[PDB]
């Protein structure tokens, strides 16, 4: 099973959840930053907090895209972590077989 | 039709107007609509001439003062010589004062019977208001 308990069926691997939707990836992004009013943003993220997300991720799209600065700064953020050495760890006084494992 | 064949005649008496419009008929025997038409036309046209920029053309009502001045331009009208001196002549030139202070804003055109005109929509415009950042975002 995962970390969080829920049962693991094995069957379901073989196919992506998202292919039996072939009408999600023949959409478009809106572009609801054009035309875009300090009234217009309150509704957006009033309505994105009771669960209509696509138009808030469309507005974080073309914001991200539409600023040098914002977006000099957050590609500066993730090159940091993206550029740091990682490894793998057994846990605590791990055994033999933990060791094997990790 | 700020006025009337009826209104000429009270204002003025039958017998004047019977005067001033019988053209064919030496002494007068009858009143000639046409005539009297035309004159209450002109004198409709005239007030016009003066309320266009204040008001709208085809008043749905007749106000009272709008009421003299036309009978008193009317019978003017009626008139085919007019000279400086006659009193006629005074008073339609007092009327067209009254036109002229109305039109330049120092009058205002009066109640027809219990509402107001309808001024026209002229001091009404501005461009429209660019006001964003202030509607309680």
């Amino acid at each position: 099973v995962d970390v969080y308990g829920n049962p693991i069926r094995t069957q379901q691997l073989r196919e992506p959840q998202t292919s039996r939707l072939a009408g999600l990836a023949k959409e478009f992004a809106q572009h609801p930053a054009k035309g875009l009013t300090p009234a217009k943003l309150a509704r957006i993220l009033v309505e994105a907090e009771q669960g209509n997300l696509q138009a808030q991720a469309e507005l974080f799209m073309d914001m991200e895209e539409r600023d040098a600065h914002l977006f000099a700064e957050m590609s500066k953020r993730k090159r940091a972590i993206l550029g740091l050495d990682w490894a793998v760890e057994p846990p605590r006084n791990a055994s033999a077989a933990e060791k094997a494992d990790a | 039709s700020y006025c009337t064949l009826a209104d000429l005649i009270e204002q003025y008496s039958e017998q004047k107007i019977r005067e001033v419009s019988d053209r064919v008929n030496k002494p007068a025997t009858t009143i000639d609509t046409v005539i009297v038409d035309r004159a209450i036309a002109d004198a409709d046209s005239e007030i016009d001439l003066h309320l266009h920029g204040r008001y709208q053309l085809p008043l749905a009502s007749v106000p009272t003062a709008l009421k003299r001045i036309a009978c008193g331009l009317a019978y003017a009208n009626l008139h085919i010589v007019l000279k400086e001196e006659n009193p006629v002549y005074k008073t339609a030139e007092h009327l067209r004062k009254l036109l002229s202070g109305i039109a330049n804003g120092k009058l205002s055109l009066a109640l027809d019977a219990d509402g107001k005109p309808a001024p026209v929509a002229n001091t009404v415009q501005i461009s429209e208001g660019r006001n964003d950042w202030g509607a309680d975002w």
